[PDB]
């Protein structure tokens, strides 16, 4: 009776908050932390995750929306807007009776019809560079500056096209994004291979290593001593001061074992013996091995080690011995880069060329994070587009066509479910309206123009988000993901139904 | 206070201008009147809006008074005057906060007014006079969009004949016109087609018993304010009247049957219970003279007037027809119908067209309406301010940028966006030199007004602009209100 | 959004007055309760507790401008403030924020290519101390008072022209040392790092020496304890005096026994080490900090060239000159009545030397004093009519935003802003680009800067315009956040 009205109001409020973000012309929002940190972004997922929402059912809507969006690529803001408009349209009739079950049945019938229509609307255009360029542009201009998006499109599409060679759905592990704080953000491209986070304090070991072999195995040049005897330097100081010794002998034994491996499998002092350790190593033994051509490195995290295993190879353990060279891997170029004060290890031209990283050089922290999230969203969008092999027109287009199909299908259904069908159609109308509003044009004028142009053309037509006139998305190059639309319809119907079915609020 | 009083005056001006800012154009929005009894009034006219509302600030009262004085002087345009004055006084806020004196603002406003006058007189399209073609075109342009569209076929020719009935040839060529001297005869009953015209004064009063020589083939009217009595024991005044031998002598007192016989002994026809608004037009159309002092009595006491008199009792009521008057400056116009609810409005719009005609005699010019003239003069000023320098250039430009409020509100109360349309209108009005386009008031779309067919008299536009500028300078010249509260 | 624009307006207003050579210096009290009087805008922003996240963006933009060019910060502030004011009025008209953003970007793109067309570049080179100092005059003229600029320019230039090698310069090379006392005129140019000392047992002719760095500053039973303390101290001074050590520094005070043992080794005892001096020494000679006395070693020890006492400045100072490059480091000695005006002069010297560094990589000079701002405003507002559509409003507002710089530079100099702006704009049609705003006359008169030599760098103006436009755009694209 009243809990339904409360839920309607909260969903409408959330829709109003999120309204001015849909579309590439949408205005970004600023997230200031309690500590003082500031985050400026527009992606629906991060807004719903990081917002300090007050209304409880609004928090529920956000939680379920982000949970379902984690499955597909994106489309969260459109989903929230559609849920809000669905609820408003339903309430418009519930105010005059209309037990919500009737509206729910109308919603499910309209969902079935819309899924069918989307099945007959999808475009099965083949694989090529240009369509995926357009997909990346569509997915990127909705998240970041226009020119920066144009820059990022080439890198993202080339990376995904390179990874596509396996002819299986693969991502995430095989593409990594590195973080660094260069002043010039223009430097952004693909780095085929692997880039380590940081190197070590070493005076001119090799610079251009060129061909080399990788074994890792967490070299113990700073092997764990016997420092821990009893708490700290107690009255029995000779323990932690003298018994702490006799472990440097283990370090030297490891040094000779590395020497044996190097001049056993390498055959000479060249052909760098690339090894990485998770903890520190003494500079003395470091330079001693460096003079022998051994590429010794230290203080790396796990993820780079498992990345190296699947790319180059090598066991990982702090305490080791002269193991077999079976786990050893080889890299074409192990060039090390340095920019000002921080050093980069470019492990390039390795075996298994699947592992590829991307370079970003944003000036500050928040721009870096925004670029990272935009790149991730673009990668997910292109991955989805390749996986389904079918794309649908954007800029609305499908929304208005589904609306026309539902409206002409309204008399077909029996009972009062026509009310639910009409509400569902008017709810799907929200997306082109929100695009037109965010562009700066008039809601109803643009909507009428789009619908009228679609009337006698038949072909999908959408909003041109620079002049407001109708445009055919196929020719311009605006594309959406078919799986995104499927998940959108399913999730919006499910959440709207669940909110509508409630009748009472009680504490617990 | 200092500039605080200036800001208060122009704030009152702004808050009274936007009250009626929405009710102009062919799609004026309605207003709500809530009297403290509960009644509610539908209103489209901003004049009645200002008349009914009550204000407390002297600036608002002065502006309302100037709007009225413009209303009964030139006719229409009161809403435009108020809007323009409010807009200029509002854009003066920016400069009055620059700590820069009102005097230089005033000088800039006066220069802007002079340049606007020049550019209106330059852009005005000519019209012919005594030609029904573009007279009816003006009827279609301005006399339309009123309650006359059903009765335009009669209003048009009524005005077109009425244009030549109130002329004074004093100093030039028919440049003098007077407004109330037209003998209006508004009487309901019968069909509206019975409304006609006549050259002469039409007097609704008549003698009680017209059994005497009322009509003479050369009425030499003599006016007298004296009262006619029985006899001397005053026949002495009648005897003195006999000296100059007139045929009609007009008084303003009742006449008895024996008084009637005493008058017809001198063969003079008197009248009673007549109005001063009738006596003055009788004298104007007849060129008579009033005198009763014996010393001043000379041969000049009798002035020949009409040449034919007639009395007709159309519908058992006492009319008096005085046709073929010596001076065709106060002549009869007839009005017929059922109710005076619209015929009054049709009449008033017809004398508005009459003023249009007399100004056409002065300046046969029309300015393109629908915001065309406003944007044309704004472009003229903005291109003119480029050459001129000095600290007063900013108000000079701001007046131009402020006068475009008329097309802005025409677009606003039509539905269409007021930003894109204004930008497009300016775009096709600067580089396009010889076009002077306007905005359609109905559909809210730009259209060349030479094609739509809307034009306004030059004189009314000039009067509106001048009154707006003078109101702005007057409200900027007031440095203190205080003589009490 | 109007809340953000209002906050940025307030933050621009609070530092608007300090712009120009007649900037009204403010009183500054920090959390540890000092009392500064400073006209430097960047210093004002440092002690402003700016909490509004919108104004934080403009502050970061100013920091980036200073971090890359080192001057024009307050120009960025005032330009962004004017841009936001005009964007706010455009929004109030009814224009969408997106259209304003597009217009601002187009106008900035136009200005970036208009700018290099009004340059009167440098004369011949960084050499010819008099000429190059004349170029470096305007920055110091503005940042500190306009009186002692003629001498401050020579002082700040004679030091920086020492090493114009391979066209590479570093700001940290030109260091500044404080010597209180006499007036500014007594300041001069010296070579090598300098600070105070205590002892006098110093040797002048020194080969590559050895620096010791101290990170940690300093009845028979009583006699035996005193002897034990004495012998322990002697052992420690012998241990620190080994390996041919010649100079020692410590952050503490002097002790008669400690200085006696130092002198008996023919070693002077240097004290009064500031909290900032040790890092500068370690980076300049490749030394390291030694916590206690007992671990001295030859390897953990930095090398100097010459150490001796200089009486210049009516006081005793130490000199560490002729480093590895033998000419890289070049200090400047400063003399002043107190330390409060010392900081103003050091900031003026920094704001001059960084302009010189900018000039090293760009010989282009632009007529300052509002000349270039009014020229850009005229060019952009003329281009505005050539562009029909919804972006003309934003382009015109960009021109009016350039109009703000001479406006502020006049109104903070006791001159009617509108009058001087109108006169400048009118003259600028015939009395072309090189004309600007005269400061000397109380009457609002104009004066040419090409003759007067009031010029500012091209790269600084270019980067400042770019950064200010970017800040305004990135602060216009924010809707709200709960606060
Ligand atoms: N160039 C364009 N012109 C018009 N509409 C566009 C354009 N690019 C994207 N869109 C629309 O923006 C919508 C996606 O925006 P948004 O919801 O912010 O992305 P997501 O939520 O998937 O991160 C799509 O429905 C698409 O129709
Ligand atoms: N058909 C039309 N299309 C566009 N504008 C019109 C039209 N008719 C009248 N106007 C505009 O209306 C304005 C005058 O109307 P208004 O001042 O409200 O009437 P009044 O003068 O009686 O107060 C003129 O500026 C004219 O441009
Ligand atoms: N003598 C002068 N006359 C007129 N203008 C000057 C004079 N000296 C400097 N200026 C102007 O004042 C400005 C001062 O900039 P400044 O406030 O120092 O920036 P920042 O503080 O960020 O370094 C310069 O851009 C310059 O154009």
């Amino acid at each position: 009776q009243a809990a339904l009205a409360v839920n309607i109001s909260a969903a409408r409020g959330l829709q109003d908050v999120l309204r001015t973000n849909l579309g590439p012309k949408g205005t970004m929002k600023m997230l200031v932390s309690g500590a003082g940190d500031i985050k400026l972004t527009k992606d629906g997922n991060v807004l719903l995750h990081e917002m300090q929402i007050q209304h409880p059912t609004a928090s529920l809507i956000a939680k379920v929306a982000t949970a379902q969006d984690d499955i597909t690529g994106d489309g969260t803001t459109s989903n929230v807007l559609i849920i809000g408009e669905l609820l408003k349209q339903a309430d418009l009739y519930i105010s005059e009776g209309l037990h919500p079950r009737i509206i729910t049945e109308g919603f499910e019938a309209a969902k079935e019809k819309a899924l069918q229509f989307l099945e007959e609307v999808k475009v099965s255009r083949e694989m090529d560079r240009e369509t995926l360029i357009d997909v990346a542009r569509t997915s990127l201009r909705t998240k970041v500056h226009a020119e920066l998006a144009d820059v990022l499109t080439e890198a993202v599409v080339d990376s995904i096209l390179a990874i596509k060679k396996q002819d299986e759905p693969i991502d995430l592990f095989m593409i990594e994004i590195m973080e660094m704080k260069h002043k010039s953000e223009t430097d952004t491209s693909l780095i085929r291979g692997l880039v380590l986070d940081h190197g070590a304090r070493h005076p001119d070991m090799k610079k251009r290593v060129e061909d080399a072999y990788i074994l890792t195995c967490n070299v113990s040049l700073e092997y764990e001593k016997t420092e821990v005897n009893s708490g700290f330097f107690y009255k029995s100081a000779e323990e932690r001061e003298k018994l702490v010794k006799a472990e440097r002998k283990f370090i030297e034994d490891r040094v000779k074992k590395i020497i044996e491996l190097k001049r056993k499998v390498c055959g000479d002092s060249d052909k760098g013996f690339v090894v990485i350790n998770q903890k520190g190593i003494d500079p003395f033994s470091l330079d001693a091995l460096s003079k022998e051509g051994i590429v010794a490195l230290r203080r790396a995290k796990r993820r780079n080690m498992e990345r190296l295993t699947l790319a180059c190879g090598g066991v990982a353990l702090n305490s080791f011995d002269d193991l077999s060279p079976d786990c050893l891997g080889h890299a074409g170029l192990v060039y090390e880069y340095t920019l000002g004060e921080e050093k980069f290890t470019f492990i390039e031209k390795c075996n298994n060329p699947r592992s590829v990283t991307l370079l970003i050089k944003g000036p500050n922290k928040h721009t870096l994070t925004q670029i990272k999230d935009a790149v991730r969203d673009g990668l997910r969008a292109v991955k989805n587009a390749i996986d389904d092999g079918c794309v649908v027109p954007g800029a609305g287009a499908v929304e208005v066509a589904m609306a026309e199909a539902l409206i002409k299908h309204k008399p077909s259904v029996k009972g009062r479910a026509q009310l639910g069908v009409q509400a569902f159609a008017d709810a799907l109308l929200i997306i082109p309206k929100v695009l037109a509003q965010n562009s700066g044009f008039d809601l109803q004028e643009t909507l009428v123009k789009i619908q009228a142009e679609h009337s006698e053309s038949g072909q999908l037509v959408g909003v041109d988000l620079n002049t407001g006139e109708p445009m055919v998305a196929a020719e311009v190059g605006v594309w959406d993901n078919y799986c995104v639309k499927k998940q959108l319809l399913h999730s919006c119907t499910v959440i709207a139904t669940n909110i509508l079915l409630v009748d009472e609020i009680m504490r617990a | 206070s200092g500039r605080k009083v200036q800001s208060g005056n122009i704030n009152a001006a702004k808050t009274i201008a936007d009250i009626i800012r929405t009710c102009l154009g062919p799609k004026s929005m309605m207003k709500m009147l809530l009297d403290p009894m509960g009644g509610i009034v539908m209103t489209n006219d901003g004049n009645a809006i200002l008349r009914e509302i009550q204000v407390q600030h002297p600036a608002a009262k002065s502006m309302i008074e100037i709007s009225r004085t413009q209303d009964e002087e030139v006719g229409d345009g009161t809403t435009s005057v108020i809007i323009l004055a409010g807009e200029m006084l509002s854009v003066a806020e920016h400069f009055l906060e620059q700590q820069m004196h009102p005097t230089v603002v005033i000088s800039a406003y006066r220069k802007a007014l002079d340049d606007m006058i020049s550019t209106l007189k330059k852009i005005s399209i000519p019209v012919d006079i005594s030609d029904s073609d573009m007279m009816l075109n003006i009827i279609n342009s301005s006399i339309t969009t009123k309650a006359i569209s059903r009765w335009s076929s009669l209003a048009c020719n009524i005005a077109l004949d009425a244009v030549k009935m109130v002329q004074f040839e004093e100093n030039g060529r028919k440049e003098i016109d007077i407004k109330k001297y037209a003998r209006v005869e508004k009487i309901p009953g019968g069909i509206i087609e019975d409304s006609c015209v006549l050259r002469g004064v039409m007097i609704n009063k008549d003698v009680t018993h017209p059994r005497m020589r009322r009509y003479i083939k050369n009425p030499r009217i003599v006016l007298l304010d004296s009262s006619l009595e029985y006899k001397k024991g005053i026949q002495q005044l009648c005897e003195d009247i006999i000296q100059l031998k007139p045929d009609v002598v007009i008084t303003e007192k009742g006449i008895s049957d024996l008084a009637q016989h005493y008058l017809m002994r001198a063969n003079i026809t008197a009248i009673r219970r007549v109005r001063k608004t009738d006596n003055n037009r009788i004298a104007r159309a007849c060129g008579a003279r009033i005198v009763s002092r014996p010393e001043e009595l000379r041969e000049d006491d009798v002035g020949t007037g009409a040449g034919l008199l007639e009395i007709k009792k159309i519908g058992d009521e006492y009319f008096t027809f005085i046709t073929d008057c010596k001076d065709p400056k106060a002549c009869t116009i007839l009005l017929r119908g059922a109710s005076k609810e619209i015929l009054s409005e049709v009449e008033r719009n017809l004398q508005d067209a009459m003023q249009v005609c007399r100004n056409v005699l002065l300046d046969p010019q029309l300015v393109p309406g629908g915001g065309a003239s406003e944007m044309a003069v704004a472009h003229a000023l903005t291109e003119k301010s480029k050459a001129m320098t000095g600290v007063e250039q900013w108000p000079y430009r701001a007046v131009a940028q402020a006068l475009e409020v008329i097309p802005r509100t025409l677009i606003q109360n039509c539905g269409a966006s007021t930003i894109r349309l204004l930008t497009s209108l300016r775009a096709k009005h600067t580089q396009e030199n010889c076009e002077t386009w306007g905005v359609n008031g109905e559909t809210g779309t730009l259209v060349d007004m030479k094609e739509l067919g809307i034009w306004e008299p030059l004189a009314v536009k000039l009067q509106t602009y001048k009154t707006a500028v003078e109101t702005a300078v007057l409200l900027l010249r007031i440095d203190d209100i205080v003589s009490g509260h | 959004v109007y809340r953000n624009i209002q906050a940025c307006k307030e933050l621009a207003q609070t530092t608007r007055t300090a712009y120009g050579p007649n900037g009204m210096n403010k009183m500054v009290i920090n959390h540890l309760e000092k009392l500064f009087v400073t006209n430097d805008a960047a210093t004002i922003l440092r002690e402003l507790e700016v909490q509004h996240p919108a104004a934080k963006m403009i502050v970061m933009a100013s920091h980036m401008q200073e971090q890359e060019v080192g001057d024009g910060t307050n120009f960025v502030l005032v330009f962004a403030g004017a841009l936001l004011e005009l964007a706010e009025e455009l929004l109030r008209i009814g224009l969408s924020v997106s259209e304003v953003i597009e217009g601002y970007e187009i106008a900035c793109r136009k200005a970036h290519e208009i700018l290099p067309n009004l340059v009167c570049c440098s004369a011949k080179n960084l050499r010819d101390i008099d000429e190059v100092s004349s170029l470096l005059r305007t920055s110091i003229m503005s940042k500190q008072y306009g009186n002692e600029v003629f001498l401050a320019k020579l002082i700040a230039q004679a030091c920086v022209s020492i090493f114009p090698d391979s066209g590479h310069f570093n700001v940290d090379n030109i260091r500044v040392c404080k010597i209180l006392g006499s007036g500014i005129s007594s300041s001069s140019v010296l070579h090598g790092m300098v600070f105070k000392k205590e002892t006098e047992g110093d040797v002048t002719s020194v080969k590559d020496a050895k620096i010791a760095v101290y990170s940690c500053p300093f009845a028979e039973e009583l006699m035996n304890f005193s002897k034990g303390e004495e012998n322990l101290m002697d052992a420690q001074v012998k241990a620190i005096a080994d390996t041919g050590a010649n100079v020692v520094v410590t952050g503490g005070k002097v002790a008669d026994m400690a200085l006696h043992y130092a002198n008996k080794y023919n070693i002077m005892l240097v004290r009064l080490n500031s909290k900032w001096d040790l890092r500068r020494l370690c980076k300049t000679v490749g030394a390291t900090a030694l916590p206690r006395l007992t671990p001295p070693v030859l390897e953990e020890m930095g090398h100097c060239d010459s150490v001796y006492l200089s009486e210049v400045g009516d006081t005793q100072v130490v000199v560490f000159k002729h480093e590895k490059e033998d000419g890289a480091i070049s200090t400047i000695v400063l003399r002043g009545s107190t330390d409060n005006l010392m900081d103003d002069i050091e900031r003026a010297v920094d704001d001059g030397v960084n302009t010189f560094k900018v000039l090293t990589r760009d010989k282009r000079l632009v007529p300052g004093g509002g000349a270039t701002e009014i020229e850009l405003a005229k060019q952009i507002t003329s281009y505005g009519e050539t562009c029909p559509g919804l972006e003309q409003y934003a382009i015109k507002k960009f021109a009016e935003a350039f109009e703000a710089i001479p406006r502020a530079l006049a109104e903070n100099s006791g001159v009617k802003a509108n009058e001087v702006i109108s006169k400048l704009y009118a003259v600028h049609q015939e009395g072309n680009k090189n004309v600007g705003l005269d400061i000397e006359a109380e009457v609002p008169a104009v004066k040419d800067m090409l003759e007067a030599g009031i010029l500012d760098t091209y790269l600084g103006k270019y980067w400042a315009i770019k950064l200010a436009t970017n800040a305004a755009v990135t602060v216009l694209r924010v809707d709200q956040i709960i606060m």
